[PDB]
C-alpha cells in the first residue's frame, strides 16, 4: 500500500493468531456483540501437574474419565449462556472448544497478547475474568461492530464504533520495513510533543 | 561488470552467451554419454561408487545410470528429473527421451548462431509437435477383440522390449516368462503383487516361473511339515505376551501367592484365544507377526502348521494367492473365509529351504525365481525384467500399439517436413530442425550396430516419402524390411510420452538466458 | 524479463536446487545481496507481490529509471529535495489522470468473459501460455466459486494448490471437492462408493484414556477378567454407535487398532486413516457435516454427504491417492497440476497464483485500463502537458519523470525485436493526432495498435500501486546523503 | 594371508583365497562372485572354473585385434559350450549309490590335494558314514549339509578326529557333582525356575511385620513345588534355554535340584533347539502344567569328558529314537590346521552331495580337458567363416588346466600335453597324467574319479561369465 | 556487526546507533537522550549549541 492509505481506528485492531481445526467454520462479521475477556485456558488437559488418581474398578474409572469432559463442557456452557458472542483469551483455546464455538455461531480468539487485550477492555468497557462462575452482564464488553479483514497479506481483527473509547490504534502502510519504522519514529516527535502542548499551551 | 559489487563472495552469474553456452555443452554431454546403449546391440556400463563402499554394478538402462551420475551443471539436472519421471510413469524409454531433447537442444545451438529470436525456435518447435502428434495417433493400430492377436501383440511388445538387455540371450524363454506372469494377474495393474527371487547357482536359463507359491520362512518345531488339502486362516495379531491392555494398569499384592495366581490367568488367556482360533476348523495359520513358545507348543499340540512374521506384502500377495482374508479378533468364525490349496512342502532351492504352495485357488499373484552366476548378472536381470512387466501391464490398460524400429520417428519427420514446407518466416528452418532432430535415433540405432546409417536412413526416407508407412529397420541382416511382417511392436503410450517430455524439456531449456548461483555451504571437515 | 516474448532466469539455491522462473519477487528473493540499495529494491518488490500479486518487475524496472533520470538533474546542481518535490507533483498529476481513462466492466457468474480477458493477459508472459485458456478459466471458475460477494472477499485457505509430477500438463484440472494423500486402512476395502456419508472423527479408536496421572490397581483373578472382558466391550461398543446412525464412511484424525481395523472390514464401512486438520476441515466445509470429538455425540444430523469417494492409482509407483467429488454446492475446491517435470509444476503454481491474485483484485475493484504501454505513454503526455504550466524550476523534475514513465513502451519494443524510438514515437504520434488512449506496442505482430480491439486488460489498482510505490521508494532513497559501515 | 586387523589364515581353498585379498578392479570383482556360485551349486572345482574363465578372457584379446565382433564372439563360444556339454555327458558313467567303494575312491580323490591328505584313510569313511547317515538312498534327492554338525576343539593331532552318533554339547553343566548318568530320562524347558513376574508391572506392598516373613516362605514353597513337579515325572537330566529377562536358574532351585540328584544343564541357544530335539527325540514344554511323562527323551549314556587340558564336554550317546542327524569332532595341534581340515571335510562332503545329486561319475586328472580340446579342434574344421577362428580359440583355451597340472607336478608340458593328445586322438580316453608315475598313463587304475556335476558347472559359469564380460566398453565413478 | 542496517534522521538515534567510547564525548551522546526522554523533540539543536 501507499502512505496516504495509513489509517486511525478509534477502538482496536489486531493482528489474526493461531487457530486450529474449525476456525474457518464460524461467521466473520457481528453487529451488536458481546465480548468476553478472559485469563483462562480452555482446553482437555490435567487438573494440577500435583495430581494423581488411584482407582480399583472399571466402573469408576469410566466415570473419572467422564468427569474431564463433564468439566470442560461445563466451563464452554457457563460461557455460552451469558450472551457473549465473542470470546478472547490469553490461553491457548482446544480444537474441542473451537468447534464448540463454531457450532453455535461464535467466535473465539486464544493467545492475544496481554497489552493488546488491556487496550480492548479499555476501549469496550469489561474486565479480565479469570473465573467463569460470575459472569455478569458489567463484565462483558460491547462494540458497534467486528469484522475481520484482509490487510495487505495478513488477517486483521476489528473493533470499531465503541464511543466510550479511550484508546486508539494506528495503521500504517510503506513500502519497506525501514520506512515503516521511521514513519514511526516520526509520529512519535509529533505524539509527545502534542502531549506537552496539552500540559501547557 | 559495473564497479559496484551487488553479490556475496562466492556468489556468481552468468549472462546471455556464456548461459547458452555452459546449458548446451551440458546437456549434449548428458546425451552423448548415453548415446551408447542405444538399440538392439547396445552395450553396458560399469557404476562403482567412490562414497558408498565401492559399490560395484553393471547396467544398460539409462535411468539408472543417470540417477548415480554426479551432475553439477544446472542443465544436466533437468533432463535427470525428466528420465527418473519418465521411469516413475511408463518404465521405458529413458534414453530416447534424453538422446532426443539433446538432439533437439544442438539443433537450437546452431540456429541460435544463425541469428534468430529463441521465441521463433519454440512456435516452431510447438507447430512440429503438435503435427507430430496427430500424425502418430492417425498410425495407431487397436486390438483387443480378438484374444489370439491380443496374445500375439504381448508376445511381440515383450520381445521387442527384451531385445537390447542381456536376457536376450534367452529371449523366447523370458518373453514367455513375462507374458504367464502379467496374465496371471486378471486385469489388475498390481505390479508388487509379483515377487521376484534371485538366488546366486546355476544359469540364467534355469530361471523359472513358479505355478504355486514359494514363502522363504520357517515353521515352528514339533510341527507337521507338509499338509494336504490345506484350510490357511491369514491373521494380523499379537501372539506376543499379547495381554497389551492399552491402559495404564499395575498389579499390587500383599503376597506373592496373588501374583502367581495373576501369572496363571494370563497364561489361560492366551489358551482361551488358541482355542477360539482353533475353532474356525484350521490346519495352518498365518501371522505376520511373532509367534511365541507358548503358543506354537498349543498349535503343535492341536496339530496344526503355524507361519510366523509374513510381513505386510507377504500377508496380502498370500491372501490374493490363497483366496481368505486376513482376521483378527476371531469371533465369529462364520463372518470369515478361509484359503485353499492342494499341498503344502518345503523345497530345496541352492542351500535354502523355501515353503512351496501347490494348487492354490485364485493364483492372483506369482512368484518368479532367477539364478545366476553374478550377483551384478541377478541384479540387472530382475531391472530387464522390470520393464518387460512395466510395458505390459500399461499395454493391457490400453491396448493399442505402433510399429517401431524407426518407422515411427520416420513417420513423424514426414509430417513435420510436410508441414515445414507449407509455411513461411523463420520458422519453417525450426520445423525442418525439429525433423532433423527426429531422424537421429535410427542413425544411432545403426551406427551403434555398425552399419551404413547415411544411406540406410536416405532409403528408410524415400520408401516413406513414396508411400511405404510400415518399412523399417531389419538389424538381423542391416536392411530395409517390412515391421508388420516381422513383428517388431510398440506401445503408443510410451512414444507419446516420449515426444511430449523432449519438447517440454527443450523448451524449458531454451528459455534460459541467466544463470545465477548463490554462495555454496561450506562442509565442515573439523 | 518483461512482456509476452521475455526470457526467464535459472536460480540455484545454496545447496544445489534449481529453479527456472520468471516471477521478479522470486527472481529477487532468491538473489542474496549486500548492497542496501539492492535490498530495498527486493523490499519494495516483495511489498508489491504482497499487496496486488501482479507487475512486481515493471515496478523495479520504474524505480530504476526514475532514479536513473534524477542523476543529469543532481549534476546541473538540483537540491534532491526539490527533485523528490517534483516527483510527487508529477506521480499525483499522473495517478488523477489514470482513473480519467478507466472503463468498468462486471463481476458476474453469468458473463465472465472479461474476467478470462483478463486472466489471459496476466498468463501471456508465462511458460503456460500453451494452455492459458484453460488454466484461464480454471482460475476464474475457482474464484468465482470460493468468492464471498456481500463482503467482497476471498479466502486462499479455501482453494487448495496440489500437484503430482507424470503425465502431462494439460491434464491439469479442477475438481469441486477435496483431494487428499491417503487410502483405505484395510487392504480389502472396497475402492469406491456412490453415496458416500460421512462421519468425521477426531477421537482415536482406542479405548479411553484420562489425561492426568492416574493408576489402576489389579488385586484379584476376578479384577482381571473384568478388566479383559471390559477392554473388548469397548471396541464393540464404539463400532455399534458408529454404525447406528446409519454412515457409509468414517474419516479419522489418529490411528486405529488391529481389532477397530478388522470389525470396521467386517461391518461393510470404510475407513481413512492419520488424515490432517486442514484436511479435515476442508472436508467438512465440502461435505457440510460437523466434526465430532466422541462417538457419543454422533448423530445422523452431523454426517456430510458426497456424491463419490474414489481412489485413484498412478502409474508404476504404489502411490494412491484419495477424492471425493460430485457434493452439493461447495465452498471449497482444489487444482490438481499435472507435468512432465518438477520445475513446470513449480511455475504452474506460480502462474496460477499470479491468476488468482489478479482475479481477486478485480473482485475488490471492477474498473481496468488497457495495456501495451498505452496507459504510461497517456500517462506520461498528460505530465508532459501539465509540466507547461510549472514556472518554478520544477518543470525539469517533471519533464524528467516524464522521460522515465516511458521506459516500459522501451523495454517491450526492444523485447520484441523492433526498434523503440520509431516505434513509440509512431506510437505518441497517433494517440495526439486522434483521440485513442487505447494503443501501444504491438508485441505479438497482429497487425494492429489497438489493445481494446486486442483484448489486453489490465486492472487499475495495479498501476496505482506500482506508481505510488516507485515513487515513494525513490523519494527514500535520493532523501539519504551518508553511509558508515564495517569492512 | 594376513589381514588389516592381524588375523592369519593359512588356505589351499580357492573361494576363501579369492574372498581374503582385497582385489581393487572391477573386473577382478567378479572373479571372486563366480568362486562363490561354484561352491554354492557344487562344492568343489572353485579354482579350475576360474582358471578356465581367465583362459577364455586371455583367448579373447587375438580375435578382437584380428577383427572379430564381440556379439560374434559370444554366440560363438555358446555354441563350443553346448557341444562341449554334450561330449561331456557322452564321457560319463553310470553310478549306484550302493556302491561304497567309488564313494570312497571319490573321497579320497577330493580330499588327496589338501594339508590333509596324510590323514585321508581317517578321514574318507567318516565323510562317508556321515553323508550316509543322514538321506534315504531310495529316494533321496538332495542332502541337507545343516543336519551334520562341525565341532572344533583344539588339542591333540588330526588323528583324534572323530564321528560322534549322538549330541555333543560344548558348554558345561552347573551341578555340582553329578558328572555322569546311565539310563538317562532328558528334558527340555522353556519358561524360568525362578520367582514369579507377571509381564504387568508388579510390586509386592508389606505393611505389616508378618508379611515380611510370609513372602519368603511363600516363595520358597513355590520353587519346591515345581521342583517336586520336575522330579514326579522320573527326570535325570534336564536342559534350560537362554532367557535374557528374568533369571531363568536361581540359586534356590539349582540347591533343590541338586538335593533331587538331577544333573542341570543352563544356556542352550535358541537356534540349535530343532537340531537338539531332531538328534534326542525330545519335545520342547513351555507350560509345567505340560510337563509329562511322555514329553521326554531317553538315552543310554549322558557324561562329561575332561580333555587333557583344553576343557570340558558333554556327549550323549545311545539314543532310543535315533534320528537322522550325526556330528563330527575336529582336533588339532594349531588353529590353522583345525580351520584347514574343516573346510577339507566340508569339501569331502559337497562331493558326496553332488555325487548324491547326479548319480554319474567322470575321470579326472585332466581326461575331460583334453577330451574337449580335441574334440572341439575337429569340430570347428567343419564350420566356415569366423566361427571357425572362435570355435578353435576356445578349444585351445583348454589345455591349460593339464598344462597347469604338469607344471606343478614338475614334468616337461609341452611333452605331456603332446603325449596326452596324440594318446587321446587313437583310442583311450580315460589316459591321463600320473604323478606318482610320473608319467601318462590310465587313470581309472589310479583310482581317482569325480563327479560329472563339478566339470558341468564350472563350464558353465565360466562361459556365462566370460559372455558376461564381454557385453562392457565403458567405466564411470559415481557417488 | 550483523548486517541490519537503519535509516534514520533522529539525533538521538543516530547517536545511540554509533559507538563512542571516548569519556568527553560520551556526554553530548546523554544530554540528548536526556532532551528525548524530557521533552521528545529537539536532539539536534542540544548537541549543536554544546
Ligand atoms: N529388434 C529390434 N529391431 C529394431 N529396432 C529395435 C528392436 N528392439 C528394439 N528396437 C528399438 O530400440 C529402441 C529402444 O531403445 P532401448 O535401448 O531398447 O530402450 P530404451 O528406450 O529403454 O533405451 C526403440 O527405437 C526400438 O524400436
Ligand atoms: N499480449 C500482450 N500485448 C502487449 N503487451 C502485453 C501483452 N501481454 C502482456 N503485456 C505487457 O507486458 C508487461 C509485463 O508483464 P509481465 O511480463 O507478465 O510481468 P509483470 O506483469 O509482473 O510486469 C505488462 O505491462 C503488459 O502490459
Ligand atoms: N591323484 C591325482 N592325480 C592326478 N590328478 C589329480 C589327482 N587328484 C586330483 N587330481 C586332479 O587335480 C584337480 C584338483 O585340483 P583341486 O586343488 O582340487 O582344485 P579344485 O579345488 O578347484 O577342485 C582336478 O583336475 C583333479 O581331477
Ligand atoms: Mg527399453
Ligand atoms: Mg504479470
Ligand atoms: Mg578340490
Ligand atoms: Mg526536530
Amino acid at each position: 500500500g501507499a502512505l496516504e492509505d495509513s489509517q486511525l481506528v478509534a477502538g482496536v485492531a489486531f493482528k489474526k493468531t493461531f487457530s486450529y481445526a474449525g476456525f474457518e467454520m464460524q461467521p466473520k462479521k457481528y453487529h451488536n456483540p458481546k465480548i468476553a475477556l478472559l485469563n483462562v485456558e480452555l482446553e482437555l488437559k490435567a487438573e494440577k501437574d500435583n495430581a494423581e488418581i488411584r482407582v480399583h474398578t472399571v466402573e469408576d474409572y469410566q466415570a473419572i474419565v467422564d468427569a474431564e469432559w463433564n468439566i470442560l463442557y461445563d466451563k464452554l456452557e457457563k460461557i455460552h449462556h451469558s450472551g457473549a458472542k465473542v470470546v478472547l483469551s490469553k490461553l491457548p483455546i482446544g480444537d474441542v472448544a473451537t468447534q464448540y464455538f463454531a457450532d453455535r455461531d461464535m467466535f473465539c480468539a486464544g493467545r492475544v497478547p496481554e497489552e493488546d487485550l488491556k487496550r480492548t477492555m479499555m476501549a469496550c468497557g469489561g474486565s479480565i475474568q479469570t473465573s467463569v462462575n460470575a459472569l455478569s452482564a458489567d463484565v462483558l464488553g460491547r462494540c458497534q461492530v467486528f469484522e475481520e479483514t484482509q490487510i495487505g497479506g495478513e488477517r486483521y481483527n476489528f473493533f470499531t464504533g465503541c464511543p466510550k473509547a479511550k484508546t486508539c490504534t494506528f495503521i500504517l502502510r510503506g513500502g519497506a520495513e525501514q520506512f515503516m519504522e521511521e514513519t514511526e519514529r516520526s509520529l512519535h516527535d509529533a505524539i509527545m510533543i502534542v502531549r506537552r502542548a496539552i500540559k501547557n499551551d | 561488470l559495473a564497479p559496484v559489487n551487488i553479490f556475496k563472495a562466492g556468489a556468481d552469474e552468468e549472462r546471455a552467451e556464456t548461459a547458452r553456452l555452459t546449458s548446451f555443452i551440458g546437456a549434449i554431454a548428458i546425451g552423448d554419454l548415453v548415446k551408447s546403449t542405444l538399440g538392439p546391440k547396445g552395450m553396458d556400463k560399469i557404476l562403482l561408487s567412490s562414497g558408498r563402499d565401492a559399490s560395484l554394478m553393471v547396467t544398460n538402462d539409462g535411468a539408472t545410470i543417470l540417477k548415480n551420475i554426479g551432475v553439477d551443471n544446472p542443465a544436466a539436472k533437468v533432463l535427470v528429473d525428466m528420465s527418473r519421471v519418465q521411469d516413475d510413469e511408463v518404465g521405458d524409454g529413458t534414453t530416447s527421451v534424453t538422446v532426443l531433447a539433446a538432439e533437439l537442444l544442438r539443433e537450437a545451438e546452431s540456429l541460435i548462431a544463425k541469428k534468430i529470436h529463441p521465441q521463433t525456435i519454440i512456435a516452431g518447435w510447438r507447430e512440429a509437435t503438435k503435427a507430430a502428434r496427430e500424425a502418430l495417433l492417425s498410425s495407431a493400430v487397436d486390438h483387443g477383440s480378438d484374444e489370439v492377436k491380443f496374445r500375439q501383440d504381448l508376445m511381440n511388445i515383450a520381445g521387442t522390449t527384451l531385445s537390447s538387455k542381456l536376457l536376450t540371450h534367452h529371449k523366447d524363454h523370458f518373453t514367455k516368462l513375462a507374458v504367464e506372469a502379467v496374465l496371471r494377474l486378471k486385469g489388475s495393474g498390481n505390479l508388487e503383487a509379483i515377487h521376484i527371487i534371485k538366488k546366486l547357482g546355476g544359469s540364467l536359463a534355469d530361471s523359472y516361473l513358479d505355478e504355486g507359491f514359494l514363502l522363504d520362512k520357517k515353521i515352528g518345531v514339533n510341527q507337521p511339515k507338509r499338509i494336504e488339502n490345506a484350510k490357511i486362516l491369514i491373521a494380523n495379531t499379537g501372539m506376543d505376551t499379547d495381554k497389551i491392555k492399552i491402559f495404564g494398569s499395575r498389579v499390587r499384592v500383599d503376597s506373592t501367592a496373588k501374583v502367581a495366581e495373576i501369572e496363571h490367568a494370563e497364561k489361560e488367556k492366551m489358551k482361551e484365544k488358541v482355542e477360539r482360533i482353533l475353532k474356525h476348523g484350521i490346519n495352518c495359520f498365518i501371522n505376520r507377526q511373532l509367534i511365541y513358545n507358548y503358543p506354537e507348543q498349543l498349535f503343535g499340540a492341536a496339530g496344526v502348521m503355524a507361519i510366523e512374521h509374513a510381513d505386510f506384502a507377504g500377508v496380502e500377495r498370500l491372501a490374493l494367492v490363497t483366496g481368505g482374508e486376513i482376521a483378527s479378533t476371531f469371533d465369529h468364525p462364520e463372518l470369515v473365509k478361509l484359503g485353499s490349496c492342494k499341498l503344502i512342502e518345503e523345497v530345496m532351492i541352492g542351500e535354502d529351504k523355501l515353503i512351496h504352495f501347490s494348487g492354490v485357488a485364485l493364483g492372483e499373484a506369482c512368484t518368479i525365481v532367477l539364478r545366476g552366476a553374478t550377483q551384478q548378472i541377478l541384479d540387472e536381470a530382475e531391472r530387464s525384467l522390470h520393464d518387460a512387466l512395466c510395458v505390459l501391464a500399461q499395454t493391457v490398460k490400453d491396448s493399442r500399439t505402433v510399429y517401431g524400429g524407426g518407422c515411427s520417428e520416420m513417420l513423424m519427420a514426414h509430417a513435420v517436413t510436410q508441414l515445414a514446407n507449407r509455411t513461411p518466416g523463420k520458422e519453417a528452418v525450426a520445423m525442418e530442425s525439429y525433423a532433423k532432430a527426429l531422424r537421429m535415433l535410427p542413425t544411432i540405432i545403426a551406427d551403434n550396430a555398425g552399419y551404413d546409417s547415411a544411406d540406410l536412413v536416405a532409403q528408410l526416407r524415400a520408401a516413406h516419402s513414396e508411400g511405404n508407412t510400415t518399412a523399417g529397420l531389419d538389424m538381423r541382416e542391416g536392411t530395409i524390411g517390412d515391421m508388420a511382417i516381422l513383428g517388431i511392436t510398440e506401445s503408443f503410450q510410451v512414444k507419446r510420452q516420449v515426444l511430449l517430455s523432449a519438447a517440454e524439456a527443450a523448451e524449458v531449456i531454451l528459455r534460459v538466458d541467466n544463470i545465477i548461483k548463490a554462495a555454496p555451504r561450506k562442509r565442515v571437515p573439523d | 524479463s518483461l512482456g509476452p516474448n521475455g526470457l526467464d532466469k535459472m536460480m540455484v539455491d545454496k545447496d544445489g536446487d534449481v529453479t527456472v522462473t520468471n516471477d521478479g519477487a522470486t527472481i529477487l528473493s532468491m538473489m542474496d545481496v549486500d548492497h542496501q540499495i539492492a535490498k530495498l529494491m527486493v523490499e519494495l518488490s516483495k511489498s508489491q507481490d504482497d499487496e496486488i500479486g501482479d507487475g512486481t518487475t515493471g515496478v523495479v524496472v520504474l524505480a530504476g529509471a526514475l532514479l536513473e533520470e534524477a542523476e543529469q538533474l543532481l549534476d546541473r546542481g538540483i537540491h534532491p529535495i526539490r527533485i523528490a518535490d517534483g516527483y510527487e507533483q508529477a506521480a499525483r498529476v499522473a495517478i488523477e489522470h489514470l482513473d480519467k481513462i478507466s472503463d468498468s466492466v462486471l463481476v458476474d457468474i453469468k458473463d465472465t468473459e472479461p474476467l478470462i480477458q483478463t486472466a489471459k493477459t496476466t498468463l501471456g508472459s508465462k511458460v503456460v501460455n500453451s494452455c492459458h485458456r484453460q488454466m484461464a478459466e480454471i482460475a476464474v471458475n475457482a474464484v468465482l466459486t470460493v468468492a464471498d460477494m456481500e463482503r467482497r472477499d476471498v479466502d486462499f485457505e479455501l482453494i487448495k494448490v496440489e500437484g503430482k509430477v507424470g503425465g502431462r500438463l494439460e491434464d491439469t484440472k479442477l475438481i469441486k471437492g477435496v483431494i487428499v494423500d491417503k487410502d483405505f486402512s484395510h487392504p480389502q476395502m472396497p475402492k469406491k462408493v456412490e453415496d458416500a456419508k460421512i462421519a468425521i472423527l477426531t477421537c482415536p479408536f482406542e479405548p479411553p484414556k484420562p489425561k492426568t496421572k492416574h493408576k489402576l490397581d489389579v488385586t484379584s483373578v476376578e479384577d482381571y477378567k473384568a478388566l479383559q472382558k471390559y477392554e473388548k466391550e469397548k471396541f464393540e461398543e464404539m463400532i455399534q454407535q458408529i454404525k447406528e446412525t446409519g454412515a457409509n464412511l468414517a474419516i479419522c484424525q489418529w490411528g486405529f487398532d488391529d481389532e477397530a481395523n478388522h470389525l470396521l472390514l467386517q461391518n461393510n464401512l470404510p475407513a481413512v486413516r492419520w488424515v490432517g486438520g486442514p484436511e479435515i476441515e476442508l472436508i467438512a466445509i465440502a461435505t457440510g457435516g460437523r466434526i465430532v470429538p466422541r462417538f457419543s455425540e454422533l448423530t445422523a444430523e452431523k454426517l456430510g454427504f458426497a456424491g463419490l469417494v474414489q481412489e485413484i492409482s498412478f502409474g508404476t509407483t504404489k502411490d494412491k491417492m484419495l477424492v471425493i467429488e460430485q457434493c452439493k454446492n461447495s465452498r471449497a475446491v482444489t487444482i490438481f497440476i499435472r507435468g512432465g517435470n518438477k520445475m513446470i509444476i513449480e511455475e504452474a503454481k506460480r502462474s496460477l497464483h499470479d491468476a488468482l491474485c489478479v482475479i481477486r483484485n478485480l473482485i475488490r475493484d471492477n474498473r481496468v485500463v488497457y495495456g501495451g504501454g498505452a496507459a504510461e505513454i497517456s500517462c506520461a503526455l498528460a505530465v508532459s502537458q501539465e509540466a507547461d504550466k510549472c514556472p518554478t524550476l520544477e518543470q525539469y523534475a517533471m519533464r524528467a519523470f516524464a522521460d522515465a514513465l516511458e521506459v516500459i513502451p522501451m523495454a517491450l519494443s526492444e523485447n520484441s525485436g523492433m526498434n523503440p524510438i520509431q516505434t513509440m514515437t509512431e506510437v505518441r504520434a497517433r494517440q495526439v493526432k486522434e483521440m485513442n488512449p487505447a494503443l501501444g506496442i504491438d508485441c505479438l505482430h497482429k497487425g494492429t495498435n489497438d489493445m481494446k480491439q486486442q483484448h489486453v486488460i489490465e486492472t487499475l489498482i495495479g498501476k496505482k500501486q506500482q506508481i505510488s510505490l516507485a515513487t515513494q521508494m525513490v523519494r527514500m532513497i535520493l532523501k539519504i546523503d551518508d553511509i558508515r559501515k564495517p569492512g | 594371508i594376513q589381514d588389516g586387523k592381524g588375523d592369519v589364515t593359512i588356505t589351499n581353498d580357492g573361494a576363501t583365497i579369492l574372498k581374503q585379498m582385497q582385489v581393487l578392479h572391477p573386473a577382478a570383482r567378479m572373479l571372486v562372485e563366480l568362486s562363490k556360485a561354484q561352491d554354492i551349486e557344487a562344492g568343489d572345482g572353485t579354482t579350475s572354473v576360474v582358471i578356465i574363465a581367465g583362459s577364455l578372457l586371455d583367448s579373447c584379446t587375438k580375435l578382437l585385434q584380428k577383427g572379430i565382433h564381440p556379439t560374434i564372439i559370444s554366440e560363438s563360444f555358446q555354441k563350443a559350450l553346448e557341444k562341449g556339454i554334450e561330449i561331456l555327458t557322452d564321457m560319463s558313467r553310470p553310478v549306484e549309490l550302493s556302491d561304497r567303494e567309488t564313494l570312497l575312491n571319490s573321497a579320497t580323490t577330493s580330499l588327496n590335494s589338501k594339508v590333509v591328505s596324510q590323514y585321508s584313510s581317517l578321514l574318507s569313511p567318516m565323510s562317508v558314514n556321515a553323508v550316509m547317515k543322514v538321506i534315504d538312498p531310495a529316494t533321496a534327492t538332495s542332502v541337507d549339509l545343516r543336519d551334520i554338525k562341525i565341532v572344533k576343539k583344539l588339542g591333540g593331532t588330526i588323528d583324534d578326529c572323530e564321528l560322534v552318533e549322538g549330541l555333543v554339547l560344548t558348554q558345561k553343566v552347573s551341578n555340582s557333582g553329578i558328572t555322569r548318568v546311565e539310563k538317562a530320562k532328558i528334558g527340555l524347558i522353556q519358561f524360568c525356575l525362578s520367582a514369579p513376574k507377571t509381564d504387568m508391572d508388579n510390586q509386592i506392598v508389606v505393611s505389616d511385620y508378618a508379611q515380611m516373613d510370609r513372602v519368603l516362605r511363600e516363595e520358597r514353597a513355590y520353587i519346591l513345588n515345581l521342583v517336586k513337579q520336575i522330579k514326579k515325572t522320573g527326570c535325570n537330566v534336564l536342559l534350560i534355554q537362554k532367557s535374557i529377562l528374568r533369571d531363568a536358574l536361581s540359586d534356590l532351585a539349582l540347591h533343590f535340584l541338586n538335593k533331587m540328584k538331577i544333573m542341570v544343564i543352563k544356556d542352550i541357544e535358541r537356534e540349535d533347539i530343532e537340531f537338539i530335539c531332531k538328534t534326542i527325540g525330545t519335545k520342547p514344554v513351555a507350560h509345567i502344567d505340560q510337563f509329562t511323562a511322555d514329553m521326554l527323551g531317553s538315552a543310554e549314556l549322558a557324561e562329561e569328558v575332561n580333555l587333557n587340558g583344553s576343557g570340558k564336554l558333554l556327549k550323549i550317546t545311545g539314543c532310543a529314537s535315533p534320528g537322522k542327524t550325526v556330528t563330527i569332532v575336529v582336533r588339532g595341534s594349531n588353529k590353522l590346521v583345525i580351520e584347514e581340515a574343516e573346510r577339507s571335510i566340508h569339501d569331502a562332503l559337497c562331493v558326496i552331495r553332488c555325487l548324491v545329486k547326479k548319480r554319474a561319475l567322470i575321470a579326472g586328472g585332466g581326461a575331460p580337458e583334453i577330451e574337449l580340446a580335441l574334440r572341439l579342434t575337429e569340430y570347428s574344421r567343419t564350420l566356415s567363416g569366423m566361427e571357425s577362428y572362435c570355435v578353435r580359440a576356445f578349444a585351445d583355451a583348454m589345455e591349460v588346466i593339464p598344462s597347469t597340472l604338469a607344471e606343478n607336478a614338475g614334468l616337461n608340458p609341452i611333452s605331456t600335453v603332446t603325449e596326452l593328445r596324440n594318446r587321446h586322438a587313437q583310442g583311450e580316453k580315460t589316459a591321463g597324467i600320473n604323478v606318482r608315475k610320473g608319467g601318462i598313463s590310465n587313470i581309472l587304475e589310479e583310482l581317482v574319479v569325480q563327479p560329472l556335476l563339478v566339470s558341468v558347472s564350472a563350464l558353465t559359469l565360466a562361459t556365462e561369465t566370460v559372455r558376461s564380460i564381454l557385453k562392457i566398453d565403458d567405466v564411470v565413478n559415481t557417488r | 556487526g550483523r548486517g541490519k542496517a537503519t535509516i534514520s534522521n533522529d539525533g538521538a538515534t543516530i547517536l545511540k546507533l554509533l559507538d563512542v567510547v571516548h569519556p568527553a564525548a560520551k556526554t553530548l551522546v546523554d544530554i540528548a537522550k536526556s532532551q528525548d526522554a524530557e521533552v521528545g523533540d529537539g536532539t539536534t539543536s542540544v548537541t549543536l549549541l554544546a
